[PDB]
RNA sequence: CCGGGCCUUGUACACACCGCCCGUCACGCCAUGGGAGCGGGCUCUACCCGAAGUCGCCGGGAGCCUACGGGCAGGCGCCGAGGGUAGGGCCCGUGACUGGGGCGAAGUCGUAACAAGGUAGCUGUACCGGAAGGUGCGGCUGGAU
RNA sequence: CGGGCUAAUCCCCCAUGUGGACCCGCCCCUUGGGGUGUGUCCAAAGGGCUUUGCCCGCUUCCGGAUGGGCCCGCGUCCCAUCAGCUAGUUGGUGGGGUAAUGGCCCACCAAGGCGACGACGGGUAGCCGGUCUGAGAGGAUGGCCGGCCACAGGGGCACUGAGACACGGGCCCCACUCCUACGGGAGGCAGCAGUUAGGAAUCUUCCGCAAUGGGCGCAAGCCUGACGGAGCGACGCCGCUUGGAGGAAGAAGCCCUUCGGGGUGUAAACUCCUGAACCCGGGACGAAACCCCCGACGAGGGGACUGACGGUACCGGGGUAAUAGCGCCGGCCAACUCCGUGCCAGCAGCCGCGGUAAUACGGAGGGCGCGAGCGUUACCCGGAUUCACUGGGCGUAAAGGGCGUGUAGGCGGCCUGGGGCGUCCCAUGUGAAAGACCACGGCUCAACCGUGGGGGAGCGUGGGAUACGCUCAGGCUAGACGGUGGGAGAGGGUGGUGGAAUUCCCGGAGUAGCGGUGAAAUGCGCAGAUACCGGGAGGAACGCCGAUGGCGAAGGCAGCCACCUGGUCCACCCGUGACGCUGAGGCGCGAAAGCGUGGGGAGCAAACCGGAUUAGAUACCCGGGUAGUCCACGCCCUAAACGAUGCGCGCUAGGUCUCUGGGUCUCCUGGGGGCCGAAGCUAACGCGUUAAGCGCGCCGCCUGGGGAGUACGGCCGCAAGGCU
């Protein structure tokens, strides 16, 4: 496997459509890290650190919209989006004045930091910038 | 494709292709007639338009389409042209210019007549 | 066999099969290429001669100045723009003739493909043929029933 | 040319050496930096005023200051149809030379240097600030102004010199032209105007040093085509005028009409008012310094001369209704009717107008838009999201390489530590000014120009943080590889081999037709065929099994046997411990046809002959029949080589069928092969755990159609032909 970020995140996105109560991926502290910005913003319920036969996980509950009537009753989505940005194709790497705003204000983009994952804004006020992670909304 | 190959092989900036070349990048070019006659067109129509055939300073030669009607044209007769081609006319790609050189505007020409060199009445 | 009705199917037809469309030969205009060659530009190699000029040696059988263990003139040499001989490289233009191609069209021959287009079509090659094309070997279905 | 004379801030020797140059030694430093000591070398210039002092100069040595030279790092266009280049070529020792490193030059030793990170060659072009476009990223561009570079008719050279290898200096050569008294000489506008030529086209052979700036001089002053202005040109931008107010239910003319009317039209006429230009008077800012007076030639304070533009702008008084032209009117795209015409003469930027009722040509009426402008052509960006970093795409619309193996490269799973390369933050130097951007200020505005203000990217210096990337080291086992035991299979190769059928040969028997078609005919048959029996020879393909099946990366592989060998799957969860994915190049495989050599040759079968159908039938159907289809070794390397779907991994309902495994055997789990379908995608048809769904990595590929997979060049090949 190249990227398990976006994977990690493919997984999320992939189960969000599918309307999962939770999931799993591969654990790596840096996914954890990340994953903590994730409910602190409440994109998701939060994380567990399970366990699968004899392998480290780390099953996501998931956070979706409430029932609807008209025809597609099903539940308008918390995320309704989340895609890579920096990658190995193409590391991307911002400074703290070149630092985007997702979606006028609504979203974020986690940021790696010599100061920790930061949000779009937490960053702007830590007053630094990094490897932009992804943006989601 | 991947960001690599637009590392490796890039993108190709397609440049553009003149369309009047016997001008050699200039706006109007002198000729001098060979061959004052008439031309039919393709389908749908049908005529007898008015074309010119040119020797340039370029050294080119090159078929130019007389506009209005009643000319002043015959062998040796000082000319200029411009870009224009007439689609139905194959073969015919630039303009002549009346009330210039050895060609004069139209005859009793009131409507437009810059774009037939024809001066002003009373 | 003629006309019509409904369902389905295929269709490159919609001016609707009195459709659409392919190819050779005919005529007209343009454009590129091939071609015994000719014409010019650029560049490379080697060799002969070689101006001014700096530089290196000699300055005596021998002129001048002395600043006389020297200086100038003057002589020899290496390099040297360039000129010449010869042979290669590349590109542009031009050329009897020639090969196909494009557009025009209201001609001639036939009617290959589009319907099971009347031999299912296309395809690679190979052969043949006035031409679209036919056929042999194998392959795909983008083949109707 | 020569002979002879003379001055000096010209040239030469000697002396004096603060000082500076060189050698050798030594301290420090650290590349040839500074200090130190002995031997050696070297300076010079006078002129003028009011005269034992001043000013200007002259000599050296240190430093400052500005202007430079050389060197480095990163960045800077198009073609790979340029893939190899290189002998001063790369390095060294030693000398020359310069202000100084250097192969910048010579000699000798060595064999080395550059290149898919695109060397070498070709084409093009002067780079930057900026300029225009642009939401931006980006594109195009480099005139004007500012900086740097390079050239001074085309080339070479050195002298003078602080400085050049010098545009209006010099030496020579070439090309060109001119002068001439015919023996011989000269010249170089890419300085300001100007001529000639070429072109679509780019101006005055004007005034002046008043300003600014420059050289020379103590100063007065001189030179000044730099500079300041005038003129020409609608070339672009800005500003202004061709008038303002009143003015009929509305003159004439002109256009339309349904003949009542409608439109031009407040437009004019005429009334009043205002007053562009043109007349006179006045008339500048720019111009305060150098210099002269006192003082001290200085600080400071007083004194005059000077204006090219110019009698111009500008100020005052007076005062004339005083140019409108162009494009467009079918849609895009604002603006409508009438005649003429009749696929004719014509407009056209695209789609398209016209063939007797044209909102599309021409004219006119009227109308639309700008307005001393209006339009066209040319070229650049835009729209073009149509080379897509922002920001596209490859099942059928153009585009997945025929398939594999593998180099470079790109990319890379969990955990800990060091370093701190990318990366991020702060400070800081540079990032000239002009311009762009905000504020304001002067020409009566604006255009123009001035003042101040406010940033960045980028790289140089110091410090810091450590999430991700990277690197060094230590562990782990979830990717991969491997061990034990098995299983299925037209996987591939060699050698043997088994039966049915077709063709011919031989033998027996037998008679009037067989064969063939939609029907017929050629053809074969009394020289005994067809159908039968028997024996023999030869070649090729393997009936049922068999199938929506299986294997293979692909093409492709099918009677039976054995041998040699590959890939692959399942289980156990034994070992190595990221060893991995991808893969431009390269290499190998590659159905049929085709080629070469030597065999083989029954059936079939391109070309070929014949018989028929047809108007014709160089074809479809029939009778013969050569290569070829078969084997061996070589090539050939293409295709509807298809799933028109690149390979690996991870995530996302299921249902039914089938192949082969494992289990516990109801059923559960792995791997393949089909079908319908969750969500989702998709232009639709469709796909959907074998994706065409959400994603990450890497390769190939597309950029309208045809021309054309053609030409040129290069490579491959015996050729046909292949690749690009
Ligand atoms: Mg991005
Ligand atoms: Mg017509
Ligand atoms: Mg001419
Ligand atoms: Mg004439
Ligand atoms: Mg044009
Ligand atoms: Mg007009
Ligand atoms: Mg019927
Ligand atoms: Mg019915
Ligand atoms: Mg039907
Ligand atoms: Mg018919
Ligand atoms: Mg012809
Ligand atoms: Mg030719
Ligand atoms: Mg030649
Ligand atoms: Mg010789
Ligand atoms: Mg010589
Ligand atoms: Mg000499
Ligand atoms: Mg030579
Ligand atoms: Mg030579
Ligand atoms: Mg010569
Ligand atoms: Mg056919
Ligand atoms: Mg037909
Ligand atoms: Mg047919
Ligand atoms: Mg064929
Ligand atoms: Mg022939
Ligand atoms: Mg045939
Ligand atoms: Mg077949
Ligand atoms: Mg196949
Ligand atoms: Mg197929
Ligand atoms: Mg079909
Ligand atoms: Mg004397
Ligand atoms: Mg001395
Ligand atoms: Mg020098
Ligand atoms: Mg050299
Ligand atoms: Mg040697
Ligand atoms: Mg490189
Ligand atoms: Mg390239
Ligand atoms: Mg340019
Ligand atoms: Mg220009
Ligand atoms: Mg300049
Ligand atoms: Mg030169
Ligand atoms: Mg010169
Ligand atoms: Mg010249
Ligand atoms: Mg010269
Ligand atoms: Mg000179
Ligand atoms: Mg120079
Ligand atoms: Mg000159
Ligand atoms: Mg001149
Ligand atoms: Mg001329
Ligand atoms: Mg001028
Ligand atoms: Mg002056
Ligand atoms: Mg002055
Ligand atoms: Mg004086
Ligand atoms: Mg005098
Ligand atoms: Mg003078
Ligand atoms: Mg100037
Ligand atoms: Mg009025
Ligand atoms: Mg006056
Ligand atoms: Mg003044
Ligand atoms: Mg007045
Ligand atoms: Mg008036
Ligand atoms: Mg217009
Ligand atoms: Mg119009
Ligand atoms: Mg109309
Ligand atoms: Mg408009
Ligand atoms: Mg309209
Ligand atoms: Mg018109
Ligand atoms: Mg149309
Ligand atoms: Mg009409
Ligand atoms: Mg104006
Ligand atoms: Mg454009
Ligand atoms: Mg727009
Ligand atoms: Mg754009
Ligand atoms: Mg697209
Ligand atoms: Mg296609
Ligand atoms: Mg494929
Ligand atoms: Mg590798
Ligand atoms: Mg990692
Ligand atoms: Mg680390
Ligand atoms: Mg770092
Ligand atoms: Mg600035
Ligand atoms: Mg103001
Ligand atoms: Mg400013
Ligand atoms: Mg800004
Ligand atoms: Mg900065
Ligand atoms: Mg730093
Ligand atoms: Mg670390
Ligand atoms: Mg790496
Ligand atoms: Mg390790
Ligand atoms: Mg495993
Ligand atoms: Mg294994
Ligand atoms: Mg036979
Ligand atoms: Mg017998
Ligand atoms: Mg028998
Ligand atoms: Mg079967
Ligand atoms: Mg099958
Ligand atoms: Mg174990
Ligand atoms: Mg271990
Ligand atoms: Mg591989
Ligand atoms: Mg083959
Ligand atoms: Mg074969
Ligand atoms: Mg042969
Ligand atoms: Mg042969
Ligand atoms: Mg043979
Ligand atoms: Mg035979
Ligand atoms: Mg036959
Ligand atoms: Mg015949
Ligand atoms: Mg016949
Ligand atoms: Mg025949
Ligand atoms: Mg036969
Ligand atoms: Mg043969
Ligand atoms: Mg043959
Ligand atoms: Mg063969
Ligand atoms: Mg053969
Ligand atoms: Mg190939
Ligand atoms: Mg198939
Ligand atoms: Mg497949
Ligand atoms: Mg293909
Ligand atoms: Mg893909
Ligand atoms: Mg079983
Ligand atoms: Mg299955
Ligand atoms: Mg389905
Ligand atoms: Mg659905
Ligand atoms: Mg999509
Ligand atoms: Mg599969
Ligand atoms: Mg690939
Ligand atoms: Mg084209
Ligand atoms: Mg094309
Ligand atoms: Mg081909
Ligand atoms: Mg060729
Ligand atoms: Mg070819």
């Amino acid at each position: 496997l190249t990227d398990p970020i976006a994977d990690m995140l493919t997984r999320i996105r992939n189960a969000t459509r599918v309307y999962k109560e939770s999931t799993d991926v591969p654990a790596s502290r840096f996914k954890e890290e990340i994953l903590r910005i994730l409910a602190r913003e409440g994109f998701i319920k939060g994380y567990e650190r399970v366990d699968v036969d004899g392998k480290p996980y780390l099953r996501v509950y998931l956070k979706y919209g409430p029932r609807r009537q008209g025809p597609d009753p099903r539940p308008e989505q918390v995320i309704h989006h989340i895609r890579r940005i920096s990658k190995p194709g193409r590391r991307v790497y911002v400074g703290v004045k070149e630092i985007p705003r997702v979606r006028r204000g609504l979203g974020i983009a986690i940021l790696s930091t010599s100061k920790g994952v930061l949000t779009d804004r937490e960053a702007r006020k830590l007053g630094v910038g990094g490897e932009l992670i992804c943006e989601v909304w | 494709p991947t960001i690599n190959q637009l590392v490796r092989k890039g993108r190709e900036k397609v440049r553009k292709k003149s369309k009047v070349p016997a001008l050699k990048g200039a706006p109007f070019r002198r000729g001098v007639c060979t061959v004052v006659r008439t031309v039919t067109p393709k389908k749908p129509n049908s005529a007898l338009r008015k074309v010119a055939k040119v020797r340039l300073t370029s050294g080119y030669e090159v078929t130019a389409y007389i506009p209005g009607e009643g000319h002043n044209l015959q062998e040796h007769s000082v000319v200029l042209i411009r870009g224009g081609r007439v689609k139905d006319l194959p073969g015919v790609r630039y303009h002549i210019v009346r009330g210039v050189y050895d060609a004069a505007g139209v005859k009793d020409r009131k409507k437009s007549r810059s774009k037939y060199g024809t001066k002003k009445p009373k």
